[PDB]
């Protein structure tokens, strides 16, 4: 998915944020690789990508696998502002507002976590893009696909 | 089909970049005040000097041409502004380093941890805010010996990284020409590689002896009268003989010696003269009210379409309950949203950047659908008309007053009207040898081949004055910090409003002999000047392509011949001025001044 570049900085072990604290859950033993880059020509439109909302805060911390799937009303305060963006209360929803050229500490930034996951079923899945060439009638040691 | 216009087309390219660079400024502090988060400020030592590799594009192609000479005299002024030299001797790979290196010694700088509520004074002075308040205690010694442990324990160790760029910089600094970083902004200001309208060599081995003796006895009588003030005027809680205390000057440079009006009043606790009703109250600013109550019987009757109540939907906390550490970053999309992004203090530094920054923004609504080309002016005097002029009509307190909205507690006396003479004979001639002296310095100090033999003349005053470094003896070069401060990023050197020493004079001999309300000669009236400030936004649509305020050189006079008629005009007031104090010593100036 995409996120804000500025939110970057913003993850780390210990540190706050939005993605950290009220977005997403770093595991303690994580594994995997985040690949990113300027995606200014590919994620961003001409016109304005105004079509990515967020949410500012949420009342309890998604944890680790977990879909926020619901979109309820929020009232920070103590009295019914009724969505109203005043004294004690906030408008929950927020715009991402994406645009081509954008500077690259703000830009629409990639993130791909590539989680490994280990559920209750062998392996069936692979990444191998290491594939060398092969050789005939010599004596050699060769692999295919784990054996 | 043709190379001119992918020119064009990158060019738009590059505006439109600018443009969103802008706005992306504006919107990350608009989400850090809506999110309590701070790591905004790292974006700011990193991303932002990078935007100026991009600009050495453009040198690649405005060297070699001789295209400096367009007829259109806006045109030729816009590309003199805007296509400066610039530093393009350096190579790609030196480049890099240099970039990392500041890159470095940024973050190292303005990463300063200790700044804290539970800290009595020692915070970041970097960053405004907070740091007014707290650290306004009595404590004056340890005021001045923290801060100065401070400087040294964050100082003594960077010598050998200040004398690497030293000698990094003198391999090539002897004719690099590079004075002052503003011109970033105002290019037209200062002409590198061939003479200009500045001091050339000729021009300046004439004006050391000219020039110099011709106001060294003003600038001596001026300097005494100040120290007269401060050791006479101010308790004397410590030596005269010692260094002067850097806080007084209220900013890092001090140059804005006006903000001393503002902060004349030791006390900070009682209700001073400004809105702060809504502030304590409701913890929002009060002057959006204010304007709107001034509008409702304001009418002329048939005016000819209305732009005064575009933004008619009612806004409650328009952001954060609670102000954060501010930081002076307002800029505004517009058209879609508006809200404060500036915070509000009691300096008239941030009155007047302020006011330049409703005036910015004003164009803006008009101008939004318009190229980066013509989207700001060139000449400095548009900024200087839209800019101090509502700042000056608007300082009046009469309006305010008259109402009286407040409470009717208002003290005033003799030693106001006093500091409010002062303050107004700062803006004459008086002020100028004070920063003429600060350019000439900045200009030859960046030279490397002056000869360092002689130190107590002309260099014993720089380290006691200015910085006010403690030290046994004076005698270093190493320690040039201030050279290089930060604000080179940002290029908020003052130079833009140097002329206000003098055409603002002008403009008062327009007024002061043609309205002459109820008061003698020694007090001009300014009031209801709001109205002046105010008409010329009746045009400035129109007159885009004819700008009037360009074709005249009334900003210089004649350089070449004294004009006799001109240095006489004020000789009683001067005079007055001048030998008013018992302590200046007249007729010749001794050679060993130990009070001067």
């Amino acid at each position: 998915f995409v996120i804000r570049g500025n939110e970057v900085s913003q993850i780390a072990p210990g540190q706050t944020g939005n993605i950290a604290d009220y977005n997403y859950k770093l595991p303690d033993d994580f594994t995997g690789c985040v690949i990113a880059w300027n995606s200014n020509k590919l994620d961003s439109t001409v016109g304005g990508n105004y079509n990515y909302r967020y949410r500012l805060f949420r009342k309890s911390k998604l944890k680790p696998f977990e879909r926020d799937i619901s979109t309820e009303i929020y009232q920070a305060g103590n009295k019914p502002c009724n969505g109203v963006a005043g004294v004690n209360c906030y408008f929950p929803l927020q715009s991402y507002g994406f645009r081509p050229t954008y500077g690259v500490g703000h830009q629409p930034y990639r993130v791909v976590v590539l989680s490994f996951e280990l559920l209750h079923a062998p392996a069936t899945v692979c990444g191998p893009k290491k594939s060398t060439n092969l050789v005939k009638n010599k004596c050699v040691n060769f692999n295919f696909n784990g054996l | 089909s043709t190379i001119e216009e992918q020119a064009k087309t990158f060019l738009d390219k590059f505006n439109h970049e600018a443009e969103d660079l802008f706005y992306q400024s504006s919107l990350a502090s608009w989400n850090y005040n809506t999110n309590i988060t701070e790591e905004n400020v790292q974006n700011m030592n990193n991303a932002g000097d990078k935007w100026s590799a991009f600009l050495k594009e453009q040198s690649t192609l405005a060297q070699m041409y001789p295209l400096q000479e367009i007829q259109n005299l806006t045109v030729k002024l816009q590309l003199q502004a805007l296509q400066q030299n610039g530093s393009s001797v350096l190579s790609e790979d030196k480049s890099k380093r240099l970039n990392t290196i500041l890159n470095t010694m940024s973050t190292i700088y303005s990463t300063g941890k200790v700044c804290n509520p539970d800290n009595p004074q020692e915070c970041l002075l970097l960053e405004p805010g907070l740091n007014e308040i707290m650290a306004n205690s009595l404590d004056y010694n340890e005021r001045l010996w923290a801060w100065e442990s401070w400087r040294s324990e964050v100082g003594k160790q960077l010598r050998p990284l200040y004398e690497e760029y030293v000698v990094l910089k003198n391999e090539m600094a002897r004719a690099n020409h590079y004075e002052d970083y503003g011109d970033y902004w105002r290019g037209d200001y200062e002409v590198n590689g061939v003479d200009g309208y500045d001091y050339s060599r000729g021009q300046l081995i004439e004006d050391v002896e000219h020039t110099f003796e011709e106001i060294k006895p003003l600038y001596e009588h001026l300097h005494a009268y100040v120290r007269a003030k401060l050791m006479n005027a101010y308790p004397s809680y410590i030596s005269p003989i010692g260094c002067l205390p850097a806080h007084l000057l209220g900013d890092m440079w001090g140059r804005f010696w006006t903000n001393l009006y503002s902060l004349t009043v030791p006390f900070g606790q009682k209700p001073n003269i400004d809105v702060t009703d809504a502030m304590v109250d409701q913890a929002w600013d009060a002057q959006r009210i204010f304007k709107e109550a001034e509008k409702f019987f304001v009418s002329v009757g048939l005016p000819n379409m209305t732009q005064g109540f575009w933004e008619n939907s009612m806004l409650t906390d328009p952001g954060n309950v609670q102000k954060a550490v501010c930081h002076p970053t307002a800029w505004d999309l517009g058209k879609g949203d508006f809200r404060i992004l500036m915070c509000t203090k009691v300096t008239m530094d941030d009155f007047l950047t302020a006011h330049h920054e409703m005036g910015h923004i004003q164009y803006d609504m008009a101008y939004a659908a318009q190229p980066f080309l013509l989207r700001n002016g060139a000449n400095e005097g548009f900024h200087e008309a839209v800019g101090e002029i509502m700042s000056l009509s608007a300082a009046t307190p009469k309006h305010l007053k008259s109402i009286g909205l407040l409470s009717p507690d208002f003290q005033e006396d003799n030693e106001t009207e006093i500091n409010f003479l002062l303050k107004q004979a700062l803006t004459i001639v008086g002020t100028l040898p004070f920063t003429y002296m600060l350019e000439k310095w900045r200009w030859m100090v960046f030279k490397g081949e002056i000869p360092k033999d002689q130190w107590m003349k002309k260099w014993w005053e720089m380290k006691r004055e200015i910085v006010g470094v403690v030290e046994p003896v004076p005698h270093d070069e190493t320690y040039c910090d201030p050279a290089s401060l930060f604000h080179v990023s940002n290029d908020y050197s003052f130079i833009r409003y140097y002329t206000r020493t003098l055409y603002q004079f002008q403009f008062q001999e327009a007024l002061c002999q043609a309205a002459k309300h109820e008061g003698p000669l020694h007090k001009c009236d300014i009031s209801n000047s709001t109205e002046a400030g105010q008409k010329l936004f009746n045009m400035l649509r129109l007159g885009k392509s004819e700008p009037w305020t360009l074709a005249l050189e009334n900003v210089v006079g004649a350089k070449n011949m004294n004009v006799r008629p001109l240095l006489n005009y004020f000789e009683p007031l001067f005079t007055w001025l001048k030998d008013q104090n018992k302590n200046s010593f007249v007729g010749w100036s001794t050679d060993w001044s130990p009070y001067a």
